[PDB]
């Protein structure tokens, strides 16, 4: 393998060209979703506009024209009661979505944060014996043998 | 024309939930290893590797025996208190 | 649009219903208090 | 001058506006504080230098 | 200033928000205090080499 080290470096940076892939993903899902509510702000307006004259047909009496009115109404509104649904539904996706997302952030950074805290052990441990391995040659007849042996002479 | 459009409109809201599985479990793959021993283990291998490095100082500078512990701490106290034996009547 | 306007949503997260109740009331009483004090000092 | 002679809605719109005006006051105002510790100190580093 | 002038729920709902603050405040501050004996004795380590 690689020094690991380097991986952490690399994998970490394969979720940095992730997390954006997640971040553009999860605005195409909130695109959708508003597109939906206008098309039923619309359809309703419509239903209100063919309110509108039935806010106006049947008075003076002609009820016949507002019965043909209303009945073309039902139409929009079957469109509007079918359309309407189907946008709450899609609020709890994009709303846990983000959660998803909310917490993972924490969790990379929170992970990315012990990365450089740990890595220094091994700096340390590194340091840590060879420093005291040549150290260790001068005393105890290793190189204090050196010290010893031409003593010795 | 409603079912085509209709049929078109789930088509992209549908077409995002892949496109969110597919980051799910591949954000959380990579992200799995460094936790449970997988990657954790490069975590916890190098800690081994420093419990391998650490140890060896340990026997090549043999520590001070708990003895040794009580003889040097057990001088100090008179040194401190002998030396501000010495200074509590000198300069009472 | 719809697009780009999300895109900054997502990266500038919206004052939540909850900041916005606190902003809100804060400036009644910002606006009353400033003005108790002025209903009062110059009254 | 607004509240006086008793147009209180005038006033009301008036101190609307300052809120502003406040709002960019009370940020800016906190914001110098914390810099003078920065030249105070700096100056004793070069100083101590 | 919340839950003054009997505004309860209003300060209910900012205290739970709060808590997610401290929770991350309580886990932030205990991995600090750890550190320093890391930082303390290999110093230590570094001084009697």
């Amino acid at each position: 393998q690689e020094a690991p080290e380097d991986l952490l470096e690399r994998l970490l940076g394969e979720m940095e060209l992730e997390l954006i892939e997640l971040r553009r993903a999860l605005a195409q899902t909130i695109a959708t979703f508003k597109s939906t509510e206008r098309q039923r702000d619309a359809q309703q307006l419509i239903a209100q506009r063919w309110y509108e004259k039935a806010q106006a047909a049947l008075d003076r009496g002609n009820e016949q024209l507002a019965r043909e009115a209303l009945g073309q109404r039902q139409s929009y509104q079957s469109h509007t009661e079918a359309l309407g649904k189907s946008l709450g539904e899609q609020r709890a996706l994009v709303e846990q979505v983000r959660g998803q997302l909310q917490k993972l952030e924490r969790k990379y950074l929170e992970l990315k944060s012990q990365k450089n805290l740990y890595l220094a052990r091994l700096k340390s441990a590194i340091a840590a014996q060879k420093i005291e391995e040549i150290a260790g040659n001068l005393d105890n007849a290793s190189a204090s043998s050196l010290f010893e042996r031409i003593e010795t002479k | 024309e409603r079912k085509y459009l209709e049929l078109k409109s789930q088509k992209n809201l549908y077409l995002a939930r892949l496109k969110s599985a597919i980051a799910a479990q591949k954000i959380e793959e990579i992200a799995g290893n460094l936790d449970n021993a997988s990657a954790s283990s490069l975590f916890e291998r190098i800690e081994t590797k420093i419990l391998e490095l650490e140890a060896e100082r340990e026997l090549l500078n043999p520590p001070p025996s708990p003895l040794d512990k009580k003889f040097e701490q057990w001088e100090e106290q008179q040194a401190v208190e002998a030396t501000l034996a010495a200074m509590k009547a000198r300069r009472s």
